[PDB]
């Protein structure tokens, strides 16, 4: 049951990875989940505020 | 065809209406719900009294000065005698409560300034002694506002706090809190700020006398000023709402 | 990947994407192709080394102590605390609530102390590390009847090879680990205030299994913290002064930043 | 057998301390030293096995508890590491009051039992 | 009356009184000079954490013509133990009234803040308190003793768990037994 | 199979084990349910607390001696000190609830008597002296019971009750009450009585501070007896568990 | 995983779910929901670290003895037994019969004693330990013709690597291992009365291969005992007392429990 | 002949091993049989007894 993933590349190859242990709290740490979501500390408002728009109507 | 300037607020028996307002913060974008039945871990079955808790609540006012420092209010304390939310919260052991905070001071077209309303959870305060912590006469006052101070609290064998305003009782920039939900109030463009702020804790229940979720501070970045003339009391009111408010372990009155 | 930038052109329209209201304390989500006129530029860059698992994830040196082979001191304690050391300690309290497994590393290093013994002849130092969940029964001495380790978790290392390493589960009562608590431990609003009330992770042993030597050695001990598959909550400034104790935050009150010539100065 | 296992509660009592010859099956006995009351469940005995090893000693005395500290006027009293034999209780006043007297208080050993020896300051 | 079987022994009687207190004791099932030996107790002396509900089954070893009723409360922390019948009465409680059944069961449950408790003493991890109280009185006919014993028998229910392995604070040893 | 004659009642976070008891007595056929939207009167939301509000509450206990005549209960007034429940009855204006009683007394196969439990809606008394009512002071006492008399109380110029067993303090046979929702406890059968009431008035809610909806009355009938070496002291218990209230007008706290 | 809670509501029923009878030695099947108003809790919890191959799955050192490279004493020798030591032997005594394989570890450490002698210049020390079943020859000496270990399993340890590990199978004449025996080795009921009746496991010795140095060297072996794929079965009530000797079951009377001020009484 | 499972994880992943003996008593332990059946020492009367109904009748 090995897995295999894409390595770290530059832009403008794969590695394979399998677990020795039986508890999950032992494998290697995770270092690719790049994902965002700024909505929740910026922007906050309740009332959406369009850009263009003036901000106070 | 309506102004987003005004906006009314209702909540129980009581409505709050701005009328000159910016728009609401919620929280962390999350809105305050109910507690989950696979999030929960208390067993018997919560009490939910809806309208007797959660309606607004108005603190005693304080006075605007052109040199105050700032004030602060430790939340689950403020609203402790007051109501049916006081009364509830001392018979039960565990209780779990969102807010809404609604802060509001009004000038002429003439007055200048600018307050800061920020909502910090966990904010735990220093000691002007290394050696000791600091007191709960000290920390936080029901029924009214606790102070900052513009110069550092003198050292020595005390349980006093650290004030200073720009070390914000918490050894960080005052600046830098802009990270916690936070609204402006500018005299030249606001009256009122109001921060809806959910439930945030590491576990689904706690002891609101022993613990207190969150602390609201106002503090005057820009000062107040005026010309000779013209109104020189300025008062800041402050007004809390708790919400979807539930209690779980019923037993003998008191916090002893 | 970060967003590439949108080429634009001139504009003599009504609308305002400059001029905005801070008051809503709203961040605006202006982009330069706003105030000017610019190109298309295709981003390659990434926002990967900026994550906060890779952030927290290395190792930091959290404490270390140092015990001997003969004499009073056989053996060293401590009371496990991520608030020892400065680094990882302000590292770690840019959050409220973190949730992390651990990876544990020793970095053991004998030293021979002088001495007026004679006819000195070493052999292969051995060391034994122990684990007490609170409420276990503490060594009072070093030749104890608790370092058996029937349950208590254990590791023994002999000198010369790679050092001891293993990985620890959240092992948390509560739902995430507290960075900050403002409360106190009892009901009645006194006693211990602040995050001394949700330390009680146990405690460290550490000995020589054997002697070695008829000359005295003076171990030191070292101890790396790596936090693993981290999730962070509630996000706080980070300090401006400097700490002064591991268990209370009192701080002495320092200028919100350093000075300058001048308003209009370039130079610090 | 050796000298009787030494205990951190309790010390041997006046005919054993003087012997220094332990033939096999000998039994000792130890009395609470004082500041230490005794736990009723445990037996302070004991015998001397055939491998000229004494038979396993647990603690056969227990701390004694001072008196609740009470309630100072005025003022908070921290009682830090609890209220049993060599305790310290430190005291302090509120904003605006004048602490007058001892500012701590050890659980000491006064005559047959424990008290606390400093007197509540007034503030 | 530990160096008797007297320990295991709840002595009730009949009194000119009304609601006046048998026992009580402390929520450490494995702290607590009270639960630290039993079974449970003794399987909890090696972990660090406990979760769950309990179980206390009290059974009257009176005569077959006494006739009682009793009140036994939990009271969650937040304010000391009761001192009185109507403080208790707050808490969660039971009357349990002694007919032709011998046996009545207290269920103290799971009202935690966290999802587990420290086993060791711990005021951050509060239990509460667990009392009885005389709900009326023991009334005995003629010829037959007033003075009766009841006796607790303490089991855990279907949802406890615990965690972390230590080494029990009670065996101990100077030399290896040969 | 098993037996009628063992009994549990669950309610909140309390519970009642009879084990030898008569069948409950329901009011006069219904079940105390919450007030219909086609009933109702006041306009504002209700507040509804369920479980903090409606448990088992034990009154402090009385003595049954040889010649007790009997004592008496104001339901609303016996539990306005009592825990949460008394605290929503007097910060809100109107109220509304259905009770549960529960009497427990028990004795030996060789103690005889019979008490009589009645629930009496509208229990006006009468006074001694007939040119004045009598005082509240005299009427209802909480947190204790009132006790009747054997002997006629003298009149003249006070504001005492009549306190007549016969008479029932109301001008009326004792032995009629069986009108009401009754249960008697014959010590050589029973041990405990049970009875639910449902709401009674001619108005949808009411206030409970200023009006009591029914009166709880319990009456030696046959006298306590025994031999010489048995229990002398025989006491009796009351239970009150509210069911359904529900509170209407939120205000200031107090009667006043 | 622990069962979920179930929502409960009022009751006015006949059922009586907490009157029972104690006397039929009948344990109570009784949840929170019958005695009171509960809500829908789901739990995640689970009975994982309490399986008592788990609980029992852990190295702990059950002896350790001490042999020279000079003098008298040049062999060590140990009948082995899990009785010696307090912790391992009470986990193991809640059970009656037990069934495991053995996972079996030595941590051996020598110690220069001290000597006048001078230029001293060790070698490293290699070590052998020997296993010998019942009607094996013992050794009387250190270089004897029985350490050839033609069929007695031996290891060979040089100091300074990862610690000497064997596995050892049930190993057992009976179907399971007895932790109690109520009974004499003799039909006429004298003679050796308990467990020791059923205790030939055999013998185990170690030695020095070589003297290493021309100065003496104390080397002290460990010996941890791992049980892997437990079976248990009888489960009997944990040791009160203290434990005296390893071969009788003889003990010190002692109190029940510990005592309380009064009946009354939240504090010990 | 390699054996894929399931690790331990937390609720609200998978391992792989190989046994390289001939003895099958020097495999690693098992941890992972969560299997309970308190019926033999709770509740062990040779008659049913359902909680609602009395005890004794
Ligand atoms: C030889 C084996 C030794 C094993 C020692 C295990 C020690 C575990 C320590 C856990 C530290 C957890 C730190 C939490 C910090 C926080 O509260 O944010
Ligand atoms: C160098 C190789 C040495 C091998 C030594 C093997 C020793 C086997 C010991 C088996 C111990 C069995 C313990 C059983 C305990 C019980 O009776 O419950």
């Amino acid at each position: 049951g090995a897995q295999v993933s894409t390595q770290k590349t530059g832009a403008h190859i794969h590695y394979t990875n399998i677990n020795y242990y039986k508890d999950a709290a032992s494998n290697s740490a995770n270092r690719q989940d790049f994902t965002q979501d700024p909505g929740k500390f910026t922007e906050p408002v309740k009332d959406i505020m369009i850009k263009s728009l003036p901000a106070l109507n | 065809g309506y102004s987003d300037r005004a906006r009314s607020i209702t909540l129980g028996n009581s409505t709050i209406t701005t009328q000159e307002c910016a728009n609401v913060v919620v929280g962390y974008g999350v809105w305050p719900d109910y507690l989950k039945d696979s999030e929960a871990t208390a067993e018997d079955q919560p009490t939910q009294p809806d309208v007797a808790t959660c309606r607004f609540y108005t603190l005693d006012s304080v006075q605007w000065q052109k040199t105050s420092p700032g004030w602060w209010w430790k939340l689950p304390d403020a609203l402790s005698n007051l109501g049916l939310f006081g009364q509830n919260m001392q018979y039960h052991y565990l209780g779990r409560t969102g807010y809404t905070v609604h802060v509001q001071c009004n000038a002429s077209k003439f007055h200048q300034g600018c307050l800061l309303v920020v909502c910090v959870p966990e904010a735990e305060m220093g000691c002007a002694t290394l050696d000791n912590t600091p007191s709960s006469a000290e920390l936080l006052g029901g029924d009214s506002a606790k102070e900052f101070a513009d110069k550092p609290v003198a050292s020595g064998s005390n349980k006093l706090v650290q004030r200073v305003v720009y070390n914000a009782g918490m050894g960080v920039g005052v600046g830098n809190l802009t990270i916690f939900p936070h609204q402006w109030i500018n005299l030249r463009t606001n009256n009122s700020a109001t921060i809806v702020m959910p439930y945030t804790n590491s576990v689904p229940m706690d002891n609101m006398f022993r613990h207190n979720n969150v602390t609201l501070m106002v503090i005057p970045f820009v000062p107040l000023d005026y010309c000779p003339g013209s109104t020189t009391y300025v008062p800041i009111t402050v007004t809390i709402a708790p919400m979807c408010a539930e209690y779980n372990g019923l037993r003998l009155a008191g916090h002893q | 990947r970060v967003a590439d930038t949108v080429g634009t052109g001139p504009t003599n329209s009504e609308a305002i994407p400059a001029l905005t209201a801070a008051e809503t304390g709203h961040t605006s989500q202006v982009v330069p192709g706003d105030t000017m006129q610019t190109r298309h530029v295709k981003n390659y860059h990434s926002r990967s080394e900026s994550t906060i698992e890779n952030f927290l994830c290395r190792s930091a040196c959290v404490y270390f102590t140092e015990y001997e082979n003969s004499g009073a001191k056989r053996y060293a304690e401590w009371v496990l605390t991520p608030r020892q050391a400065a680094q990882l300690r302000r590292k770690l309290e840019f959050f409220t609530y973190v949730r992390f497994d651990l990876e544990l590393t020793f970095v053991i290093t004998s030293t021979q102390q002088p001495s007026t013994t004679q006819n000195q002849d070493a052999q292969i130092l051995t060391h034994q590390i122990m684990y007490v969940p609170p409420g276990g029964p503490v060594p009072d001495k070093v030749d104890s009847y608790v370092w058996q380790t029937s349950t208590n978790p254990s590791v023994f290392w002999t000198e010369g090879n790679a050092p001891p390493r293993m990985s620890i589960p959240f092992l948390s009562i509560g739902n995430a680990y507290s960075n900050f608590y403002d409360g106190w431990s009892e009901f009645s609003r006194n006693g211990v205030y602040g995050i001394n009330t949700l330390n009680n992770m146990g405690t460290l042993y550490a000995r020589h299994v054997n002697a070695g030597s008829t000359g005295p050695i003076k171990s030191t001990i070292r101890i790396y913290f790596k936090p693993k598959h981290v999730k962070a909550w509630i996000p706080r400034p980070p300090r401006l002064c400097q700490y002064e104790k591991a268990k209370n935050v009192n701080f002495q009150p320092s200028g919100v930043t350093t000075t300058r010539q001048s308003i209009t100065t370039m130079t610090n | 057998c050796e000298v009787p296992t030494r205990l951190n509660s309790a010390s041997l009592k006046q005919p054993y301390i003087t012997q220094n010859y332990f033939p096999v099956g000998t039994v000792v006995e130890y009395e609470c030293r004082p500041g230490y009351r005794r736990e009723p469940s445990l037996s302070p005995k004991l015998t001397c096995l055939q491998n000229l090893k004494w038979s396993t000693a647990v603690e056969f005395c227990k701390k004694k508890s001072c008196p609740n500290p009470g309630e100072i006027r005025n003022g908070q009293i921290d009682v830090p590491g609890g209220i049993l034999f060599g305790a310290t209780i430190s005291f302090s006043c509120n904003t605006g009051y004048k602490l007058f007297g001892s500012t701590s208080s050890f659980c000491l050993i006064s005559g047959s039992s424990v008290q606390w020896s400093d007197p509540l300051p007034e503030c | 009356k530990v160096n008797s079987m007297e320990a295991y022994q709840i002595p009730v009687r009949s009194n000119e009184g009304s609601g006046t207190q048998v026992f009580g004791f402390p929520l450490q099932p494995g702290y607590s000079s009270v639960f630290s030996r039993t079974l449970l107790g003794e399987i909890l002396n090696y972990y660090t954490h406990w979760s769950g509900s309990i179980k206390l089954t009290f059974m009257f070893c009176g005569s077959a013509m006494a006739t009682g009723k009793f009140l036994l409360a939990y009271s969650p922390p937040g304010a000391g133990a009761p001192t009185k019948r109507v403080d208790a009465m707050l808490g969660t409680h039971v009357v349990w009234d002694v007919g032709l059944q011998s046996s009545c069961v207290l269920c103290i449950p799971w009202i935690s803040q966290t999802h587990y408790r420290y086993v060791t003493s711990d005021e951050y991890t509060a239990g509460g308190f667990i009392t009885c109280w005389y709900q009326t009185n023991i009334v005995v006919p003629a010829d037959a003793q007033s003075s009766c014993y009841i006796m607790c028998f303490v089991s855990a229910c279907n949802d406890f768990s615990v965690r972390l392995l230590k080494d029990t604070p009670f065996i101990s040893q100077q030399n290896f037994f040969q």
